[PDB]
């Protein structure tokens, strides 16, 4: 069934596009 | 954090707005 699961690619887009031009700071596990 | 929030669970708009800058 769909994936509403946000995981690393998709989790840094999903930031890149909600913060805007307030950024934001990140950092993976891998 | 925002891993098990939002990628090992499912997160809303305002959780994923916090870790914003």
């Amino acid at each position: 069934f769909v994936n509403q699961h946000l995981c690393g690619s998709h989790l840094v887009e999903a930031l890149y596009l909600v913060c805007g031009e307030r950024g934001f700071f990140y950092t993976p596990k891998t | 954090g925002i891993v098990e929030q939002c990628c090992t669970s499912i997160c809303s708009l305002y959780q994923l707005e916090n870790y914003c800058n």
